[PDB]
C-alpha cells in the first residue's frame, strides 16, 4: 500500500519508499562479470554482480554501466539492476507497491516503454508512473517556480518550471555530466604519469573526481596561480599504496562543464544554457526564473559550483535582475526526495498507470498518461 | 467562523516565519522553522477538511470548482512542507538560512492558497446559502469578517 | 526458521573466533580453534542441506542460480576447514597464533558464504512462495526476521 520510489541514474540507483525522507538503497549502477581465469572449484558459479558486490569486486571483473547518457542501453543488465534493487537491497515484493520511476526529457520513447513493459510484465507491480528528473527536483526543493539545472552521472538538463506549467519548448538536455567529467580526467592525469584505463581504474578515477575536484570561481587567475605556485596540489592514495598528486586537474576537469570544448563538444556551457532556456520563456516570468535556479544532481555538487554559477549567469542577465542558485546540501537526492513527496501525494493517487490501463493500452499508455 | 480563525492563525505563524526571514522574530535558527513548518502544514489539514465540507455542500457547476482547485493547491503544499522539513531535520542530525528559504517560500505559497481558499468558501457560503446543507454549516455571510473593498484613487 | 537460527549460531562461533583473534575470549589457543573449525565446518554442512532443499523447490531459471553458487562456496569451505584443522591437530601432535589464522580466514569466508546464502534463499522463498514445494517448506517470508533497510545519510 506504500509506493516504492526508484530514480535510476545513469551512475547511481536511489531507491526507497514513498513518505520516508531518503533513500534506503544508494548503490552504483554498475553491472561486474569476471574477466580471468577461475580456478577453485566453486568459486566461479556467480557469473554477474550487481552495485556495491561488483566494486566490492572490481579487481577481477569487467564493469558496465546498463545506461549511458540516460537511455538503458543494455535491457538485460537494466533488468539485472532492477531485480537486485527490489529483492537484495529493498527486500520488497514488488507486485503489492506501486513504483515510481525517474527519466530524463528529451529521451527516447522506446525507454519510456519498454521501462513499463518490464515493470507490468517481469516484476508485476500494480501500478507505475514515470515522472521528469527536474519536476521531481522542483518538488523537492519546495517551489512551484523555477528553472532547474539537474547534472546526474550522464546527463544535464534544464527544465523551466512557472506555477506548476512547464514551458517544453525551453527544455536543454546536454549529454555532458560526470561519467564525461571522469574521462577528461583520465585522459588529463597522464599529463602527470598516471594512466588509468581499465573500468575499475575509472572506477578509482570517479572517486579521485569526487574527492579533490572543484569549480574555479575564476578560471584563468587559477591556472595562473597553479601555474606559479604548488599551493593547489593535494595528494590522493591508490588502493595500492601508491599516492598521486594533482595540481590544476582539480579545477580543469570540471571546467568542461562550463567550457564542453575541452572535451571536444560544440555545445555551451551549462550557465550558458541555463541563461539560454531562461530567454526562449515568456518576458513575464524570467525575473521569477533567474532568482530560483534550483541546483541538483551530483554532478552539482563540486566545491565552487553555485558561485561560479551564479556569477556567470549574473555576466548574462540584465544587472537589475535577482540572481539566486538554490543549491541545497542534499541535492545529491533532490530528485529521489521529489519522488517520494510526489508519490505519497493524496492528490497523485488516480495518476498511476493501473495494470488494467497497461492491459487495454499497451505500453503506449505511458505517453499519455505521463 | 472556525475558516477564518484557522487561516488567521497560520497567518500568525506565517508571519513569524517572515520575521525570522527578516532576521529578527521570535524564532532562533532553522529548528524553531521547520516546527513552525510543522505545525502550519498540519493547521493547512484542517484547513483542507474545512475547505472540503464547504464544497460539498455545494452545487456542481457552481464556486466549488475554483474551491476545489485551491484546495488541491493546499494539499500539495502541506504535503511539500511536512516532507522537506523531515528532510531538513534529517540534515541538521547529520551535518543554514539558505535552507529555511526552501521552508518559508513553501509556506508562503500555502498561504497564499489559504487566503485564495478562504475567499472562495466565503462566495460558495454566501451564493448558496439557502441551498439545503449550507444551513447545517451555518456560515451566514457575517460569520466570515469581510470589510468593505475600499475606495480607489480617482488621481494616481 | 532453521536456516536463520543455524546461521546466527554459527555466527556466534565465529564471533568467538575473531575474538580468539584479538586474544581474548573463550578460546585458549590453537586446540580450541581447531575444535570450533570443526563444529563451524558441521554445522556449515547443515546450512548446505537447507540450501539444496530451496534450491531444489526453486525454477530453473530463478535466484536458484546464486543459491547454488554460494552453495558450492559453502562446500569448499567447509572442506578446507576440515582438512586444514585435521593437518594442524597433526602438527600439533607432532611438535601458533600464525597457525589459527588460516583456521579463522576459512571460517570468515565461511560465514560470508552463509550470509550470502541467507540472503539468496530469503529471496528464493519469497519470490516463489505459492509456487508448489516453496510451501512444503513452510517458509513465509516472516519465519526470516529481515529488518527494513535503513535510510542512507542525506548530508555526508
Ligand atoms: N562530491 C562530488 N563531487 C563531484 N561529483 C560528484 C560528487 N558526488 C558524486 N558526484 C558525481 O555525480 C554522479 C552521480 O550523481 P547522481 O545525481 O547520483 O547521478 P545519476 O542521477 O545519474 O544517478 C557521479 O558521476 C559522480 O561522479
Ligand atoms: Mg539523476
Amino acid at each position: 500500500t506504500t509506493a516504492l520510489v526508484c530514480d535510476n541514474g545513469s551512475g547511481l540507483v536511489k531507491a526507497g519508499f514513498a513518505g520516508d525522507d531518503a533513500p534506503r538503497a544508494v548503490f552504483p549502477s554498475i553491472v561486474g562479470r569476471p574477466r580471468h581465469q577461475g580456478v577453485m572449484v566453486g568459486m566461479g558459479q556467480k557469473d554477474s554482480y550487481v552495485g556495491d558486490e561488483a566494486q566490492s569486486k572490481r579487481g577481477i571483473l569487467t564493469l558496465k554501466y546498463p545506461i549511458e547518457h540516460g537511455i538503458i542501453t543494455n535491457w538485460d543488465d537494466m533488468e539485472k539492476i532492477w531485480h537486485h534493487t527490489f529483492y537484495n537491497e529493498l527486500r520488497v515484493a514488488p507486485e503489492e507497491h506501486p513504483t515510481l520511476l525517474t527519466e530524463a526529457p528529451l529521451n527516447p520513447k522506446a525507454n519510456r516503454e519498454k521501462m513499463t513493459q518490464i515493470m507490468f510484465e517481469t516484476f508485476n507491480v500494480p501500478a507505475m508512473y514515470v515522472a521528469i528528473q527536474a519536476v521531481l527536483s522542483l518538488y523537492a526543493s519546495g517551489r512551484t517556480t523555477g528553472i532547474v539545472l539537474d547534472s546526474g552521472d550522464g546527463v544535464t538538463h534544464n527544465v523551466p518550471i512557472y506555477e506548476g506549467y512547464a514551458l517544453p519548448h525551453a527544455i536543454m538536455r546536454l549529454d555532458l555530466a560526470g561519467r564525461d567529467l571522469t574521462d577528461y580526467l583520465m585522459k588529463i592525469l597522464t599529463e602527470r604519469g598516471y594512466s588509468f584505463v581499465t573500468t575499475a581504474e575509472r572506477e578509482i578515477v570517479r572517486d579521485i573526481k569526487e574527492k579533490l575536484c572543484y569549480v574555479a570561481l575564476d578560471f584563468e587567475n587559477e591556472m595562473a596561480t597553479a601555474a606559479s605556485s604548488s599551493s593547489l596540489e593535494k595528494s590522493y592514495e591508490l588502493p595500492d599504496g601508491q599516492v598521486i598528486t594533482i595540481g590544476n586537474e582539480r579545477f580543469r576537469c570540471p571546467e568542461t562543464l562550463f567550457q564542453p570544448s575541452f572535451i571536444g563538444m560544440e555545445s555551451a556551457g551549462i550557465h550558458e544554457t541555463t541563461y539560454n532556456s531562461i530567454m526562449k520563456c515568456d518576458i513575464d516570468i524570467r525575473k521569477d526564473l533567474y532568482a530560483n535556479n534550483v541546483m541538483s544532481g551530483g554532478t552539482t555538487m563540486y566545491p565552487g559550483i553555485a558561485d561560479r554559477m551564479q556569477k556567470e549567469i549574473t555576466a548574462l542577465a540584465p544587472s537589475t535582475m535577482k540572481i539566486k542558485i538554490i543549491a541545497p546540501p542534499e541535492r545529491k537526492y533532490s530528485v529521489w526526495i521529489g519522488g517520494s513527496i510526489l508519490a505519497s501525494l493524496s492528490t497523485f493517487q488516480q495518476m498511476w498507470i493501473t495494470k488494467q490501463e497497461y492491459d487495454e493500452a499497451g505500453p503506449s499508455i505511458v505517453h499519455r498518461k505521463c | 467562523n472556525d475558516i477564518i480563525v484557522l487561516a488567521k492563525q497560520m497567518c500568525m505563524i506565517m508571519m513569524e516565519m517572515t520575521d525570522f526571514t527578516r532576521g529578527k522574530g521570535p524564532l532562533k535558527n532553522t529548528s524553531d522553522v521547520i516546527s513552525a513548518a510543522k505545525k502550519i502544514a498540519e493547521a493547512g489539514s484542517r484547513m483542507d477538511k474545512l475547505g472540503r465540507t464547504i464544497a460539498d455542500h455545494c452545487p456542481d457547476s457552481a464556486c466549488k470548482q475554483d474551491l476545489l482547485a485551491y484546495l488541491q493547491r493546499i494539499a500539495l503544499y502541506c504535503h511539500q512542507l511536512n516532507i522537506c522539513s523531515k528532510v531538513k531535520a534529517e540534515v541538521q542530525n547529520l551535518g543554514g538560512v539558505d535552507s529555511a528559504m526552501s521552508l518559508i517560500q513553501a509556506a508562503k505559497n500555502l498561504m497564499n492558497a489559504v487566503v485564495q481558499t478562504v475567499k472562495a468558501s466565503y462566495v460558495a457560503s454566501t451564493k448558496y446559502q439557502k441551498s439545503q446543507g449550507m444551513a447545517s454549516l451555518n456560515l451566514p455571510a457575517v460569520s466570515w469578517k469581510m470589510k468593505a473593498p475600499e475606495k480607489k484613487p480617482l488621481v494616481k
